């Protein structure tokens, strides 16, 4: 909300200046980066619009010089650090897309200069925030290793290693061609809808939480985030061609990449058609992921805790993504953590039911496929999710007025893009007023938040178990996109 | 191996083998064997039939044997099996292999994984596996029981009578104990009395449990509540020698029962922990009553009290209701017996007190018996004063509690009345009390739409900010707590 | 093993004695007691680290002798006093002395308990986490539930006194809720009691451990299963081998070195 | 303080003595506290639970009318086991027999088919 | 059924215990295991009510082949409230509800073709009502 035009002795924008400068230099560690990211919104074809924008970026470049003149050394290794980050980010290194062995960082590169940065923090840790203003004792960036991993996808992630105060690594996932402020909007929102849930005694004794990353936007196109060390994606567990579960323990089914034809092969045919497909591939495709915690937990007792909490974690994530309207939930969107086997929820740009408007449309709340709830054991939802559900449930209705102003205050941010667009949609599924709709979307979420879902009131129970039937339909999941595997 | 291996486990359930040390030796075996991987490559899963073992007599087996954890795994293997068997023969949910097993080798999976589950002590787990005996009056009571059901637990205890006898009155008297209904429960122990001779153990040990709990004194290897009430009627005698070696031989009888156990599930813990506290807590108490009595020693109690149930802000309502009852029946001895010091009066407001946080913590839980009982107890010791009291205040949140809304806005505004006639910014005291009463009178009109905005805003909401700022009775923490409070509700 | 199977020997032969004695047990006893205290300063003298593996036996059999005559009291208070305070320069038996269990509150005991709290306190004083990792480290030595006796109680003033910690421990045990330290001392707590169980003074030990959990009540642990401290060490030597046959082959090994230290002779 | 007579308290005992239902919503606003009124408003809407929870709990209410009222109550929600067992322990604890317990009695006796039970009233 | 209209719960308890007491559990259901599930779902225990109901229908279906005239009044009431009951707890997909219980219960009220009574009467209209609501 920085500006320019209506500064004045009583003016929005020299008050909204003051304070953030106040808290700028009372939190340093927490405001900085946020700031510089909107001064660096166009740095990246420096190192290689309206009138807003320009407003906001004089005012952060004012917030910068005040915070500079009585720290510079910090702020301007800080500005050293993100002019690093960025150059690395812009690497191409589309030559080592086959290589997975570790490929060494170009001498070139500054961020392999910098080396003990005792006044920058690590970007990536999580600070605590303490009432007192001197900050102590925090682990600060020592140096970076001479080797980067490279990540599958569209366009290539390079993973760092960042070496601390206290000389441990920390992996980072740097990414470029892409913008990472929604998911530290939605990673905002995670982190208030846990301490709801912290200080509720049904939902602090189930430890019911999600799992959360930090992200540093460094551009508009650019930033770095925390890499989630000791997880695996859902579906590379499941699916994966050469030792997948589906492969390993069921040798006599369909093959994954038969069910993904077959299901492709279906896309321009009646729905009718499509259902039957889905059921022939389901009858063919069975879930094997209760052999997750199986396999790694040999011991009964941790088996059972880790089974306990793998359960509590789909349920409090799939409430509150429902609540949030989250979508692609495709299984390279959704991590497992191997050793405390709780899901993360990744790629949070979809939200607020924007994926309805998609040319294949999302019918489902949350993701519950066959495998989801093969993981939770032999009785399934019944239990200990249908439990969790409803308790997660109960507090979001609690505190409907709360989530529904910290919703208000995230949709009417300028710099939020959480809208659909046709690009976006096409992006997305590819194959070989906005105030009215502000409004709308918070309508619908009071909706949601009060238990009305088709115009009749439903408790917490019922709810639940619309959600739950909406969710497990072979019906709606038959309709959709493949890249979303339904069947998985 | 498998047939011979399979022979034992079948001996042990045809009811022949046994002795537990056998049955605990061979599943270990089984356990040993189940994480070795085999020479064929292969997964975990086909690690876990080295031997042909039918993995459902051996979960009840580990079931018996108190591995309820390897009970639950053994159970979930065998079931993932029989479904392959069936897939590959062929080539059904849980009551269907039930009901298979059933025929089969005659165990019900379905009613194996209700007792698992009911060994482990997990809340949420118990609604899992449902579909088994649902109609079944004990299963209906367990639940009633799980969710504090106690109306209906009652009405389903009186109604059937196929349950045996024991049982069906321990219940009762749990349910009618867990309501209040002291006198009821009193009369039908007198009842029960009259029309039987013979005596139970715990029959005894439940009437032992209510002589204490409503304080009569007339009443009188030893069991838990008749060391307590033995240890309270000694305490009343001022026999402190006997009194510590009950309370001794209860803690030495808790410990020793705790031990005999599997110590598996955190869960099998916190009843015998509840207790422990309990007895630590009238030990403690014991001291204090043997010398003189000062102020000072029961403000240190009481706040040691505090502190400890601060500690226990995440426990269950079972866990924490009968060390506040011990604590109450302490209190009121204390204050009952010999007391011609005139200094009385600090027993009777730490008994309110802890009165009003029991009333509280019975709010918190969804109970509205017990807060009822508390607010009896506190009028039978206090009165009404010009000078209103937070009990009173605690009264009208417990009728609001009971969705009693006129009883408790006429409470809140005879007592907002009172404090306008009698304070003029002259007590510190008075002065939380009038802004809370204000304040929760304000938003219980706005909640229930019984008064129009203007004469909320007006008469309650910004008076209570009025009162709590302009009174400049500044330099404290309850005081900020409720100017922050009334702030906020005006703000809302 | 000559050292080690003497002084077992030797504790094997004191634990067990008629409880009436007559000339030729006290001389036999008298004799034993020479013998052990002659083998422990020999042993001391030539081998600074010797005793760092048998002390807390050696200390445990010797501290229910000084309730017994004035004559076996003098060798079993000389021997005490040669262990302990005679030794507190001694670098390498300062690290076990102490980790032993505190003496019972006696007069004859005031400078053995004096030197043994320093000993323990000359870093600086305790906070109620501290002392609890104290007792739980205490614990893996001796499985005698008597001889901890005195330290259930140590244990029990602090948890009265310390309540106030007890919020910031579970508060700071509140992420990791598997490896807390309350529940890991009740778990503790528990298998001591069913040690004791079938023992001399067993009722002692059970109304120490039932003050100690009453101490801490019903709290709530955020667990569901209860897990059993487990030897990292032993963990850490089966690592090492990748054979089936030698790891095999270490576990046998560890078990008959494990039972040589048995009364039993056959 | 002027006659002596509280014109609240003769417009609740009118409007009992009619049996309007409405009506007794009306003039609430006396003696809402008292234990007597709270226990004929939740006879009045079928509170048993409340109205036996409150029986129980007073004490200062006559012996009387209390007994008959938790009776009342015990037989509107079932209970007729514990409503025998508790008229066996009362008839223990005393041996004065008024009319009114004796009519309950009787009333419990052939509702229960307790045939072994046995100017004459309705239930006798 | 006169206790339920009145909002209570205890005595309909007792009477369907007091029906236990003289009757049992036959291939040919009768009415007052229906009034039991009814009663059930008066006290607000949704669960137990759908599964006593849904255990009546699988008897009912196994058992009656429309050659029972008295069962038929029984079989289409237990279709038509499990049905209702199933929509209102949102339970079930509206595809199931009414391929399973709704159409189920209009085609036993009337393809069994056991005209010429009143109750069959009623019973076809409140079939009809609850498949056109
Ligand atoms: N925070 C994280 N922690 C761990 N692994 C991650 C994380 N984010 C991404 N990954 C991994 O990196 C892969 C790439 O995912 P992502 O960063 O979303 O790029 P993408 O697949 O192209 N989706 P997008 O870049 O938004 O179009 C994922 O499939 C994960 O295996
Ligand atoms: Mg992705």
């Amino acid at each position: 909300r920085m500006g320019t035009k209506m500064m004045g002795g009583l003016g929005f924008h020299e008050v909204l200046n003051n304070l953030i400068s106040r808290i700028s230099m009372d939190h340093p560690h927490h405001t900085l980066f946020i700031i510089l990211a909107l001064a660096n919104a166009n740095r990246d074809e420096f190192l290689t619009s309206s009138q807003l924008d320009e407003d906001r970026t004089e005012a952060a470049n004012r917030i910068i010089c005040t915070i500079r003149s009585r720290r510079p050394q910090m702020v301007r290794s800080v500005e050293a650090l993100c002019d690093a980050y960025i150059i690395l980010a812009n690497l191409d290194a589309t030559q080592w897309k086959t290589q997975r062995k570790g490929i060494n960082i170009p001498a070139d590169q500054p961020i392999t200069k910098l080396k003990n940065l005792e006044d920058v923090v690590v970007p990536t840790m999580e600070i605590k925030v303490d009432h007192t203003g001197e900050y102590g004792n925090l682990v600060t960036i020592q140096s970076f290793k001479a080797e980067f991993r490279l990540a599958g996808g569209v366009n290539l992630p390079k993973i760092i290693d960042c070496v601390g105060s206290d000389g441990k690594e920390r992996r980072q996932l740097v990414k470029g061609r892409d913008d990472l402020r929604q998911d530290a909007v939605m990673q905002q929102v995670f982190q208030m809808c846990n301490t709801l849930l912290q200080r509720n005694t049904e939902t602090r004794k189930r430890k019911l939480t999600i799992c959360t990353y930090k992200v540093v936007p460094l551009s508009q196109r650019s930033g770095v985030l925390e890499w989630c060390t000791g997880t695996v994606p859902i579906g590379e567990f499941l699916v994966n061609n050469e030792d997948g579960a589906h492969k390993r323990y069921r040798p006599n089914d369909f093959s994954a990449f038969q069910c993904q034809k077959k299901m492709m092969e279906v896309q321009k045919k009646s729905f009718e058609e499509k259902y039957e497909v889905f059921m022939d591939v389901c009858q063919n495709f069975q879930p094997v992921f209760r052999y997750f915690c199986m396999e790694k937990f040999l011991d009964p007792a941790i088996w059972f805790e880790k089974r306990l909490a793998y359960t509590r974690s789909v349920a409090t994530s799939s409430i509150v993504g429902y609540i949030l309207g989250l979508g692609d939930r495709h299984v390279q969107n959704i991590l497992i953590n191997e050793q405390s086997a709780e899901l993360v929820h990744i790629d949070l740009g979809v939200a607020f039911e924007q994926g309805k408007i998609l040319p294949t449309p999302e019918t489902v709340p949350f993701r519950l496929t066959r495998d989801i709830v093969d993981g939770m054991g032999i009785t399934g939802v019944e239990g200990v999710f249908r439990r969790c559900c409803e308790k997660t449930m109960e507090v979001m209705r609690n505190s409907q007025e709360t989530l529904l102003t910290i919703v208000e205050v995230l949709l009417y941010d300028p710099l939020f893009d959480w809208t659909m667009n046709p690009l976006k949609a096409l992006y997305l599924q590819q194959r070989p007023s906005f105030n009215k709709v502000a409004e709308r979307v918070l309508m619908r979420l009071q909706e949601k938040l009060k238990g009305v879902e088709e115009g009749t009131v439903l408790s917490v129970g019922g709810q639940v178990n619309l959600l739950i039937q909406q969710a497990i339909d072979p019906k709606n999941l038959s309709r959709l996109f493949p890249g979303w595997k339904a069947w998985v | 191996l498998s047939t011979h291996v399979q022979g034992f486990f079948t001996s042990c359930l045809r009811h022949c083998c046994l002795d537990k040390k056998s049955q605990r030796t061979m599943l270990a075996v089984v356990d040993y064997m189940r994480r070795q991987k085999r020479p064929s490559s292969g997964t975990i899963f086909n690690d876990a039939f080295w031997l042909d073992l039918n993995y459902l007599e051996v979960a009840k087996v580990a079931q018996s044997c108190a591995a309820h954890f390897t009970a639950l795994l053994y159970a979930e293997i065998y079931a993932d099996k029989k479904s392959m068997d069936d897939q590959e023969k062929r080539s059904t949910t849980i009551s269907s292999l039930s009901e298979k097993s059933k025929e089969e080798t005659g165990i019900s999976l379905q009613d194996l994984l209700l007792e698992i589950y009911r060994s482990i002590g997990e809340p949420d787990s118990l609604y899992g596996c449902g579909g088994g005996k649902m109609l079944q009056p004990i299963t209906r009571l367990r639940t009633y029981e799980h969710e504090a059901m106690w109306g209906k637990a009652l009405v389903t205890y009186d109604l059937e009578t196929a349950i045996p006898s024991s049982t069906r009155q321990a219940g009762i008297i749990q349910a009618l104990q867990n309501l209040g209904l002291c006198h009821i429960l009193s009369v039908y122990l007198k009842g029960l009395d009259y029309e039987n001779k013979d005596w139970c153990p715990e029959l005894e040990e439940l009437h032992y449990q209510a002589a204490w709990r409503n304080m009569q004194w007339d009443h009188c290897g030893t069991s838990y509540h008749e060391s307590l009430y033995n240890a309270l009627q000694s305490l009343r005698d001022r026999e402190f020698s006997t009194f510590y070696e009950s309370l001794k031989y209860a803690r030495v009888k808790e410990v020793e029962e705790m031990c005999k156990r599997s110590l598996e599930s955190v869960y099998s813990l916190y009843p015998t922990l509840s207790r422990l506290q309990a007895i630590g807590e009238l030990e403690s108490i014991g001291e204090l009553f043997s010398r003189s009595v000062t102020h000072r020693q029961l403000s240190e109690v009481y706040i040691k009290w505090q502190k400890h149930s601060q500690l226990l802000k995440d426990s269950d309502f079972s866990f924490q209701e009968p060390i506040m009852a011990l604590r109450t029946v302490i209190l009121e001895i204390l204050m009952e017996k010999e007391m011609d010091n005139s200094q009385r009066e600090c027993i009777k407001d730490i008994l309110t007190k802890h009165l009003v946080e029991l009333s509280i913590l019975a709010r918190t839980f969804k109970n509205t018996q017990l807060p009822e009982r508390a607010i009896f107890q506190i009028k039978q010791y206090n009165s009404v004063s010009c000078g209103v009291s937070e009990w009173q205040l605690e009264e009208a949140q417990v009728f609001w509690a009971k969705k009693e809304q006129s009883l408790a806005l006429s409470i809140l505004k005879q007592m907002i009345k009172k404090l306008d006639a009698s304070c003029a910014a002259n007590n510190p005291s008075l002065k939380l009390t009038y802004t809370e009463c204000l304040r929760v009178c304000g938003n219980w009109l706005a909640e229930t739409c019984l008064e129009n905005p203007a004469v909320i805003m007006q008469t309650y909401l910004e008076k209570a900010v009025e009162v709590a700022g302009n009174y400049d009775g500044e330099s404290s923490d309850e005081l900020r707590n409720g100017k922050m409070k009334a702030f906020l509700s005006l703000a809302r | 093993f000559v050292l080690r199977d003497v002084i077992y020997t030797l504790i094997h032969y004191i634990n067990q004695r008629p409880s009436c004695i007559m000339d030729v047990s006290l001389r036999s006893f008298s004799l034993c007691c020479d013998l052990l205290s002659q083998v422990c300063q020999t042993a001391v003298t030539y081998c600074k680290d010797a005793l760092e593996n048998h002390l807390h036996v050696i200390v445990g059999t010797l501290i229910p002798l000084v309730y017994e005559q004035v004559e076996v009291q003098k060798q079993v208070l000389d021997l005490l006093k040669y262990l302990v305070i005679d030794n507190k320069d001694n670098e390498n038996l300062y690290i076990t002395i102490k980790l032993l269990d505190p003496f019972p509150d006696h007069v004859v005991f005031k400078d053995l308990r004096i030197t043994q709290q320093k000993i323990k306190y000359s870093r600086g004083p305790f906070s109620l986490l501290e002392e609890i990792n104290h007792f739980l480290s205490v614990s893996v030595y001796d499985a005698l539930p008597l001889t901890r006796l005195e330290g259930l109680k140590d244990l029990r003033r602090q948890l009265e006194l310390h309540k106030d910690q007890m919020v910031d421990i579970m508060r700071a045990s509140q992420d990791n809720p598997q490896d807390g330290i309350m529940v890991k001392l009740v778990v503790n707590l528990l298998q001591l009691s069913k040690m004791a169980i079938n023992h001399t003074g067993e009722k002692e030990v059970l109304e120490a451990v039932g003050s100690c959990l009453g101490e801490v009540g019903p709290i709530d642990f955020s667990t569901i299963a209860i897990q059993h401290s487990k030897d990292a060490s032993y963990t850490k030597a089966l690592k090492l081998f990748e054979d089936k046959e030698l790891q095999w082959t270490f576990i046998m090994l560890t078990y008959l070195n494990n039972t040589l230290v048995e009364d039993c002779v056959k």
